[PDB]
RNA sequence: GAGAGGA
């Protein structure tokens, strides 16, 4: 659904740079790559708990039966 | 930038499949049905009659779907989310036309509705046909949802593809087991259906049918034809080969043998022995000359003076069987794709909507006849009530046909079962996989191993690994992504087309020369003889390239038998291939540039003749080139891509190609089960049992084919940091070990949904059921049984819920057949707390309530989860270990997963070795790498990529001991694989009985697992105890474990009593209680019910 | 190899048929028939080429390139007429060979 | 076997049909069972 | 009842 807050394998906090991440991709665009590593994901562990990702929970907020 | 020929004309597919989705077949046949078939069955039955009152009759001028007269506007149709959740069914009203007269003689017009036509979703007709990503949303639909779907009962009922024998052609296959060989066409017409076959029987050809008495000579039926010549016979048959009128001489004397023959004298002896029955009277030759005229080959009807075209296809098939009898190895596969059909829904539909309207003019027609039966004062106002009256039968009959997947037809005598199935929803690919895919019309097959194989023919046409393993291994097949089902395009302008192309009719060609030349057929029957059949293939390929014909018109060159074969019937599969000339081929390297700009989409490139359609019989005469590099200055066709071989299923795995075809086949079967994101609307339905991920990850190492299926969008499963290594011990054989620490941070965390429905009936009697509950104890405060039920009944969203725990206290009146109200709730039942978090409540058409209950239940990686791998590697979680007990790299890094190393070395999953080096490669450079067949990155690339970040060149760390704390004296293939969690978790499996509920008959534990029942120790389990010498122990297990009767048998007559008493004897002396199964008691008392006596004789146990 | 024997089968019906063209000019009772394209495409001449090489017009133009029917034989037909249902069917002789034409590309 | 009663050729043809308890063929949820029906009919 | 995993 969302960022996962902690990055299975190692531990380190994941969950807060995932919007940071988005910026580099559009503003200022980088390559993934060079994004991740600007944030401090050194083990790739924690760099394919945010390349690998898949934001549903933004789909799934378009059905909301609240409106 | 210089576009790549060699790699940019893969390009092809995605125009393909945006201008021919994947589901296709389903949404082209529905539509082409609605557009045509539905105009076609009217102008059929377009009239009713009566044999009283000449002046009245009903004239069906039109008809309609989901259109009021003009309208201007498609009706309003409840949308699919709403039909699914209030268990209703997604339909359109059919709209027709009205003429009836008057007894003033004037004509009248009217458009009524006649009845509701389930809609299949995203077709012409239903609200989705283009709706983009607004639409959708407002009306609770998935966009990536497939379609192709009908919603009937608010339940998913997809009309599985049926393949079937290609009607009206010659299958002739040769029993050498008995030295008997055959002919036979299973001639099918609109409204006839039978086979013709021509056996051979004492060195004699015959002709035999399921409306004539038995075995008719050729050579007669030959005589009754037309081909009355005798020697023409010999000339059509046999041509100038010395070797075949030997063998086809002994049956042209048998003609003469009874009696010579004529025409008329081989009609009436034809006739003679014809088992058809007359309705009225009609005389033998009469008769004869039907069995003849129509009877014996449905397919073709001679309505004119001369036979000869039907003469000549029974004299081709006597020539196949004589050429079979020459020399075996010339008969034709039956299993081979060309020689099968594929029938969609369209077809199906057409057939029962067919069947149903004529029963629905049958029934109004006698009504009206009843109506007007009176003398005087018949009126005819009003005369379109009863049809109004009858439109409920044609709905009801066309849902329930659908939804019971049972369809029931009278005018061909067909009973099919099994059509329609609930489609499923486990993963995405599930879903997506379930549509496009196939069944085999044989039953069982049990030895056979002819259709279960996997013929050479289907490259391209369908799935070269998806198929149920199992005991459907073979008979289930699934589409390809390059392959586009054909429809019927046109029978008589090609006919005209060939008598302009250069060939002679069939009324102009003598016999002798009739075998001296090929002789093209078109859709099986002969319809002439043309010389220089090279020129004339490629006239017609060309006029076909050019855009003159359909482009699914496929016409190819038979040598064995010289002859030019043109099909045109749909349900041939085709698929598309880059159309090679000369030494070159015809993309020339700018119309990939035109279609990445833009245009050229995929129909141009038909219209400009750069590809084509090829169907299973046409890529006989083709040489295909797999790639650019291999085009020699002879092959005419280049594949567009070769990893189109596989269907929507196996384009998961990453490098298909390097794994074993098993663990191919068992990855694609163990993918439908992978729980996952299933659509966007997820949490917006109410399914029966939904699995769904709690954190999916897109695939490290990608797929062409599953950008295109949008697999990358909806995943189901995480990338595991996998350290394949021997570690802890409970990982022997497929075990895992799963790390704890990750588990607790979220890894395999899942979620189940669970539905329950409640519907408070109106019984006849004016009472409801009343949902009224929630009792109080002292103090106030709820009972612990109402603890999670609210005031209203209905059990709050969002508490919780455990064994007892009624969230539906629904009670019934006693009296249905008000105030004695049986409570009647519904409990939840389960071995683990669940929370409710929705709760619906509406009514359905006939204002009914309807109260449905979702209840989702938050599961943890429990030991002994299956988890897969993407290569058919599934495993269940043997242990769960900490993470300091766990090998750690330089960096920290410890293992989601250590899969055992001994998976590879048995199941040559090299594959999946290339998927774990490609993922950590890309994932270090912070790109998702492509595993696809046939290519994907490079291994060199990915190695590179991983030295330069300072990893070994073969991704295989060196990692230090979690519990010694030293180095591993081996390198460890370290690194992330794609790890999938399948929905066979043992929260569902765990199952144990001591004592419970009994079958009522034979008071024996109950089977099932919603009912405690016990385990079954059958045949096999008691012959395993006997080898051991087991007397006891079975004596136990079978009768006093399972069941035991104290039974009174009379030791004087060995009949069983009731309460010491022999009630025979009527004496009770002899009377004697011992034990036996109840089993045996009730197999002595069905005995007796027989007329057998089980007269049990006892002896003394002791006394030596 | 079935298109060089298809390209020599067809300029040595060519041949033949422009032989025969010229044997059968006298008239005694000879006849030839040919199969056409239906629809009548609106006559032309058939114009022979150098080497044999023999094609069709029409008022249109269009060079149907085909010639050659079945050599078929040991079938012995005649053709007749109908004259008004009065006294007829009148021989109108044998015929010797047949042609059937194609368009072309 | 001719030494004991019923073992005659006369047995063996149907003069009486024993009609069996109703545990053999119970009724179930009414809506009686094959058993019943077809001595219904008999 | 019959549709399909499953080992
Ligand atoms: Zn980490
Ligand atoms: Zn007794």
């Amino acid at each position: 659904m969302i960022v996962p807050v902690r990055c299975f394998s190692c531990g380190k906090v994941v969950g807060d740079k995932w919007e940071s991440y988005l910026n580099l991709l559009q503003e200022d665009e980088l390559d993934e790559g060079t994004a991740l590593s600007r944030l401090g994901l050194k083990r790739y562990c924690c760099r394919r708990m945010i390349l690998t990702h898949v934001d549903l929970i933004e789909k799934f907020l378009r059905y909301n039966p609240l409106e | 930038d210089e576009i790549n020929t060699a790699q940019d004309k893969w390009h092809l597919l995605p125009a393909f499949l945006k201008v021919k989705g994947l589901v296709k077949q389903h949404l082209d046949s529905f539509n082409y049905f609605v557009d045509t078939d539905l105009k076609k069955i009217i102008k059929a039955n377009q009239l009713i009659l009566s044999d009283v009152d000449p002046e009245f009759y009903l004239k069906y001028v039109d008809i309609r779907v989901g259109k009021k007269s003009s309208s201007s506007t498609k009706d309003y149709l409840t949308p699919p989310h709403e039909c699914r959740l209030r268990d209703m069914t997604y339909s359109a009203p059919i709209y027709v036309d009205i003429e009836y007269t008057r007894g003033r003689n004037i004509i009248m017009h009217k458009d009524v509705e006649i009845g509701r036509m389930p809609i299949m979703l995203r077709s012409n007709k239903c609200i989705l046909y283009d709706a983009d990503e607004s639409k959708m949303a407002k009306l609770n639909e998935c966009p990536l949802d497939p379609g192709g779907y009908f919603i009937v009962n608010g339940t998913e009922k997809v009309i599985l593809v049926q393949e079937q024998l290609s009607k009206n052609r010659i299958i002739v296959e040769a029993d050498e087991k008995k030295g008997i060989v055959q002919a036979s066409v299973t001639s099918s017409t609109h409204e006839r259906k039978s086979k013709t076959y021509v056996i051979t029987k004492n060195g004699k050809i015959y002709l035999k049918h399921n409306s004539i008495a038995e075995e008719i000579p050729i050579a007669i039926v030959l005589k009754a034809c037309g081909i009355l010549s005798d020697l023409e016979i010999m000339q059509l048959v046999c041509g100038n080969d010395s070797s075949y009128q030997d063998i086809f001489a002994v049956n042209l004397e048998e003609s003469s043998k009874l009696d010579i023959y004529t025409q008329q004298q081989a009609l009436e002896y034809i006739g003679a022995k014809v088992k058809t029955m007359r309705r009225q009277k009609l005389t033998i030759l009469q008769e004869g000359i039907e069995a003849i005229a129509t009877t014996v080959i449905a397919h073709l009807t001679v309505e004119a003076l001369d036979f000869r075209e039907k003469a000549l296809y029974i004299a081709m098939m006597t020539r196949r069987v004589v050429m079979a009898m020459y020399n075996p190895k010339m008969i034709d596969d039956r299993d081979y794709v060309g020689n099968k059909r594929l029938e969609l829904a369209g077809q199906l539909i057409s057939l029962l909507f067919e069947d149903l309207f004529k029963k629905f003019n049958n029934d109004f027609k006698l009504s009206i006849d009843k109506v007007l039966k009176k003398p005087n004062r018949a009126m005819e106002y009003d005369a379109l009530l009863s049809i109004n009256v009858h439109s409920n039968n044609i709905t009801s009959g066309l849902n329930r046909a659908i939804s019971t997947g049972n369809w029931s037809l009278k005018r061909f005598k067909m009973e099919r079962a099994g059509v329609t199935h609930v489609l499923s929803r486990l993963s995405y690919i599930s879903a997506l996989g379930m549509m496009t895919r196939i069944s085999s019309q044989f039953e069982k097959s049990r030895k056979v191993s002819g259709p279960r194989a996997l013929q050479p023919s289907q490259f391209g046409m369908l799935c070269t690994a998806d198929t149920p393993e199992g005991e459907a291994c073979g008979l289930v097949k699934n589409l390809a992504l390059m392959t586009h089902i054909t429809t019927d395009d046109e029978e008589e302008p090609i006919k005209k087309l060939c008598y302009v192309l250069g060939v002679e009719d069939i009324t102009l060609i003598d016999s002798a020369s009739l075998h001296l030349n090929y002789g093209v057929y078109l859709n099986g029957t002969l319809i002439g003889s043309i010389r220089f059949p090279t020129k004339f293939v490629t006239q017609f390929r060309h006029l076909r390239r050019t855009g003159k014909v359909s482009e699914f018109i496929s016409i190819y060159s038979n040598s064995h038998q010289m002859a030019v074969h043109i099909a045109t019937d749909g349900g041939r599969i085709c698929r598309p291939l880059i159309i090679v000339s000369d030494g070159q081929s015809r993309v020339k390297d700018i119309h990939l540039r035109k279609l990445l700009d833009g245009e050229l989409d995929f129909d141009d490139f038909l219209k400009l003749g750069l590809v084509e359609y090829l169907d299973v019989n046409e890529e006989n005469d083709s040489y295909i080139a797999l790639y650019e590099k291999d085009i020699v200055p002879s092959m005419t066709h280049l594949e567009i891509e070769p990893f189109t071989i596989l269907g929507a299923v196996a384009g998961l795995i990453p490098y298909p190609h390097h794994n074993q075809s098993p663990r191919n086949t068992y990855q694609c079967a163990m993918g439908k089960q992978a729980i996952g994101a299933i659509a966007y609307n997820q949490f917006k339905r109410i399914d029966t049992l939904l699995y769904l991920m709690t954190y999916p990850q897109q695939p490290m190492v990608k797929t062409k084919t599953i950008e295109l299926i949008d697999y990358d969008k909806l995943p189901a499963g995480q990338n595991a940091t996998v350290a394949v290594m021997s570690y802890s011990g409970y990982d022997i054989e497929d075990a895992l070990v799963l790390n704890k620490s990750s588990i607790d941070r979220g890894f395999g965390r899942c979620e189940t949904r669970r539905k329950t429905t409640t519907v408070l009936k109106r019984y006849a009697n004016h009472t409801q059921d009343i949902i009224g509950g929630m009792r109080v104890d002292e103090n106030g405060d709820p009972i612990w049984q109402h603890q999670s039920l609210g005031p209203d009944g209905l059990g709050e969203v969002g508490m919780k819920v455990q064994s007892g725990q009624i969230y539906i206290n629904k009670s019934v009146p006693t009296n249905s057949a008000q105030t004695q109200y049986r409570e009647a709730p519904v409990i939840y039942r389960g071995p683990e707390p669940s929370h409710i978090d929705q709760v619906m409540m509406s009514v359905s058409d006939n204002d009914q309530a309807l109260i449905k209950v979702l209840l989702r239940q938050n599961r943890r990686p429990e030991l002994g989860d299956k988890f897969s791998s993407r290569h058919g590697q599934k495993g269940v979680c043997g242990i769960i270990v900490k993470q300091e007990d766990m090998p750690f790299n330089d960096q920290g890094i410890v293992p989601d997963i250590i899969m055992n190393p001994h998976g590879f070395p048995s199941r040559m999953t090299v594959g999946k070795m290339i998927e774990l080096i490609s993922g950590k490669a890309g994932v270090l450079n912070g790109t998702l790498e492509y595993g696809t067949c046939f290519g994907g990155s490079k291994l060199e690339d990915m190695s590179k990529i991983l030295v330069d970040q300072g990893f070994n060149y073969s991704g295989k760390d060196m990692l230090y001991s979690g519990i010694t704390g030293e180095c591993l004296q081996a390198y460890i293939f370290f690194g992330p694989i794609y790890y999938q969690k399948l929905k066979h978790m043992v929260l569902d499996k765990m199952h144990a009985r001591a004592r419970g509920p009994r079958a009522v008959l034979t008071r024996q534990p109950t089977e099932g697992r919603s009912r405690d029942g016990g385990l079954r120790l059958g045949e096999m389990e008691r012959d395993c105890v006997i080898a051991y010498g087991a007397s006891q122990l079975l004596l136990e297990r079978l009768m006093i474990s399972s069941d035991a009767f104290e039974v009174d048998v009379c030791d004087k007559c060995g009949l069983m009593g009731y309460s010491g008493w022999c009630t025979t004897c009527k004496s009770a002396e002899n009377i004697i209680k011992m034990t036996i199964p109840y089993a045996a008691k009730l197999l002595f008392q069905e005995l007796l019910s027989m007329n057998i006596a089980p007269r049990l004789r006892l002896e003394d146990i002791f006394q030596q | 190899k079935e298109a060089a024997a298809e390209l020599e089968l067809l300029n040595a019906d060519h041949q033949h048929i422009l032989r025969k063209l010229k044997k059968m000019n006298n008239k005694p009772e000879r006849f030839m028939v040919f199969q056409l394209p239906t629809r009548l495409p609106a006559v032309g001449s058939i114009r022979v080429h150098k080497s044999g090489k023999l094609s069709v017009k029409i008022g249109n133009v269009v060079m149907d390139i085909g010639k050659g029917a079945e050599t078929t034989f040991l079938q012995d037909v005649i053709a007749l007429s109908i004259a008004d249902d009065a006294s007829s069917a009148e021989l109108l002789g044998r015929v010797d060979g047949k042609i059937v034409v194609t368009p072309q590309i | 076997d001719a030494t004991v009663p019923s073992g005659r050729p006369e047995t063996y043809i149907w003069r009486y049909l024993p009609a069996p308890p109703v545990c053999i063929r119970p009724s179930v949820m009414s809506n009686e069972d094959d058993l019943t029906v077809k001595l219904t009919e008999i």
